[PDB]
Order: C-alpha cells, then structure tokens, then sequence
C-alpha cells in the first residue's frame, strides 16, 4: 500500500 | 530517447551502533529514496501504475545493492550505509554475514573501484535493473524490454565517447549484473534471516517488501 | 586471441520415466561433456589445473542449464533432457519444479528461441560464464578476466558483423546471464532437496559437484 | 578427483 501512495 | 543526462540527474538528486540493526533501519530509509529516483528515471511514471509496483519490488533490492556498494568506493575494506555507519570487515564478520560481505566487496565495491564506474554509468545500470522485462506480472513486458534497450544504447554511446579507449567498458559494466542478482538474492535471505527471528525491528517500508 | 570459429567447433563438437531421476542422470552424464567442452575452449587448458577445477565447479550448474536451455528452442513449451526425455510444464508441475520450469521458458528457452541465438553466440556466453574472475580461490583471477574480456571482444564483432542491423543484440545476450545465475541458483537447490530427501539416485559425477 | 581426472 505505502509504495501505491507513494509512487501517486 | 533515453538521455543519459537526466538518468545523472536522478542519481544526483538522491544523494544525502549494531550492525545489523542499521542495515534494516538503512533498507528502509533508502526504499523511499528509491521511488524519488524511480520517477526521475525517463518514461518510469509513463508506465502503468501496476507496472511501477512490479518492477520496484522486483528490483528495490539490487537497486539499493548497487547504491551503497558505489557509495562504498572511497571506504577502505567497508561498506558505508545511508545512516551513516561504516560496516567493516571485523563488525560484518561478528555480526554473521561476513562471507556475504566479502563477496559484496570482490565482486562489487572493488570492481566499481577499479574502473572508476561514474555515477551516469551507475545510474544506467540501475536503470537497467529497474526496466527488468523478466518480472513475474507486467502488463506489458515488450514495453519494458523496449526501455531496457534504450537505457544500454543510450550506455554504450556514453562509453564510447566518455572513454573511447576502453571498447570493452561497456561489456565490463552488464557483467557484473550476474554478481548482483545473486548478492542480492544472498542479502535478502539475511534480511528474512533478520525478521523471522525478530530479533531485529523491521519498519514499515521494508517489512512491505519483504511480505507478499 | 579469441576465435569465435573454435568456440563454435566446441559447441559442435560435444553434441548428441521419472522426471526427477532423469534431470539427476542427465546431469551427471552432461558434466563429462562439459570437461571435454571446455578442453575445446581456447586458452583453457593453458591456465593452472587447479583453476580448471574452480571454474568448472563454480559454473557447472550455469553451463549445462545454458546448453539444454539452447537444446530446448525447438520443443514446445517444455524442456530436453541429455537422456532424451522432454520435460514439459505438467510433468514439471507434478514433479513439484513447476515454478523454476516456467522461469526456464519464460527466461531462458523462449529468450533464446525469439532473438535466434546461434550455437556461437550460446558458446561464447558458456565460455564467458566459464571464465569467471568472481570465482573463489583463483590463484590468478586476472588471466581469466583477461580471458573473459577477450571472448565477449569476439562476441561482439560477430555480433556487429553477423547481424549489423541488430545493434543492442550484443547487449541482449549478455543481459541473459543475470538470469541465467539466479535460475541455476534456484535449480541447485533442488538438486540438493533430490539429493538430500535420498529420494533420486545421485551418481558419482553430480555427487562430486555437489559435495564440497 | 574426478574432475581432475578428467582434465588430465
Ligand atoms: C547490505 C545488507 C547486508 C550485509 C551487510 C554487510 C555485510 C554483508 C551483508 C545484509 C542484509 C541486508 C543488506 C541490505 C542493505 C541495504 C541498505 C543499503 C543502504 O544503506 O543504502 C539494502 C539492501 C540490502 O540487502
Ligand atoms: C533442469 C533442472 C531442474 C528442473 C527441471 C525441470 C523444470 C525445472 C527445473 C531441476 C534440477 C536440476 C536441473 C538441472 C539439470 C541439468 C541437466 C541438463 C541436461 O540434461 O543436459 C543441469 C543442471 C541442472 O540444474
């Protein structure tokens, strides 16, 4: 989930 | 296109106790660092989002690999992590990975050493890592091999003209690839080693790689 | 000098029930061949014979998987066997080697079957990963770099002069390896939970290499 | 021994 956030 | 000038300055612009502790305190301070220079990378963010998930978690560990061995260059006989500590050949052996550390420093940091691999040519290599078309799972993994080529033709051109003289420095760098797919998978069994017997704490970001 | 017509007449010149029995004999009876294979490579037999022995029992394991990977381009989704027999991906399956079987045809096999790689540029990358310098023990690792460095030189000027028009194939061969070294990581393992569980007979050869 | 049986 936190690598999909921070990726966005 | 693939500008080996941007790829530099993707490198550029991510640059700044128990040992073991602070290679999983490490691991998870760079992974963020990773995905700003991911998305510095040409055509990275192009890709479908799904795409970017598969290939970080498919390379973040070569990738952080690669980074600390060439930030290990100007140490003697050691490797630096990103927190700052020097982990040597006497704190990696009592802290029981030191067969794994010597191969880091034969196989990696020395020859990173001896050739005076620069950080375009670092960066590049990373960036061949990332754009890796054998991961399990991508939409589109041609798309993928395409960037690939275009990193390593954008390489070789650099090396030709960088170092004219050394027609095999491009070959030389794609080969030590092989050592850091199998440090990197050695490196990540210690990292489940590390885990699974809890004693070492495992932050948010790492423990996230390290799980499904 | 390193002539890509001898490599090729080496190539040339060591060529032709229960899947897990089979792999284990096909092994040991392709461990004889490869001694005679690398007898052929130029400048082998001129280096110490106890670096022949550390170059051949550090890079067996990748050899023989790069040579029934090549043999294996023209069956169907599946994989040959030095002894004959196809290995396809239920069999696999049910031989409980499904996963590393795919990686061996997503990564291997059907790479080699879409670029064409001919039986020259198959040894040439054999005798690449042959001569080894990140091999332990060396008394010389830099004769075999040396080595190394000259046979990827040969490569490439056939690559540029046998296909000019497929700039990156060069680049494209080499980037097989890292492959190449994390599946026959993963093939070892199983070689051992064979030879471990007592389950699968293991001769005299392949014991040999897996011993210390 | 073997191996180096072989090479000989
Ligand atoms: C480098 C390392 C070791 C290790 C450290 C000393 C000697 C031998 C091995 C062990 C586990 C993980 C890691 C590891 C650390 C990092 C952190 C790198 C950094 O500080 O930037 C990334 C990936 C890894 O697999
Ligand atoms: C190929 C293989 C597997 C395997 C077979 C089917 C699907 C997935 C994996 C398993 C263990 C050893 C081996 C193995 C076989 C060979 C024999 C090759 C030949 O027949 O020439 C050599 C090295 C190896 O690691």
């Amino acid at each position: 989930k936190i690598l999909h956030r921070l990726l966005q | 296109d693939m500008p080996v000038e941007r790829i530099l300055e993707a490198e550029l612009a991510v640059e700044p106790n128990d040992p073991v502790t602070n290679i999983c305190q490490a691991a998870d301070k760079q992974l963020f660092t990773l995905v700003e220079w991911a998305k510095r990378i040409p055509h990275f963010s192009e890709l479908p989002l799904d795409d970017q998930v598969i290939l970080l978690r498919a390379g973040w560990n070569e990738l952080l690999i690669a980074s600390f061995s060439h930030r290990s260059i100007a140490v003697k006989d050691g490797i630096l992590l990103a927190t700052g500590l020097h982990v040597h050949r006497n704190s990696a052996h009592s802290a029981g990975v030191g067969a794994i550390f010597d191969r880091v420093l034969t196989e990696l940091v020395s020859k990173m050493r001896d050739m005076q691999m620069d950080k375009t040519e670092l960066g590049c290599l990373r960036a061949i890592v990332l754009f890796n078309p054998d991961s399990k799972g991508l939409s589109n993994p041609a798309e993928v091999e395409a960037l690939r080529e275009k990193v390593y033709a954008s390489l070789e051109a650099y090396c030709k003209h960088k170092y004219p003289e050394q027609p095999g420095r491009f070959a030389k760098l794609l080969l030590r690839l092989p050592a850091l797919r199998s440090i990197g998978l050695k490196c990540l069994e210690h990292l489940f080693f590390f885990k699974l017997i809890g004693d070492t704490p495992i932050d948010t970001f790492l423990m996230e790689m390290l799980e499904a």
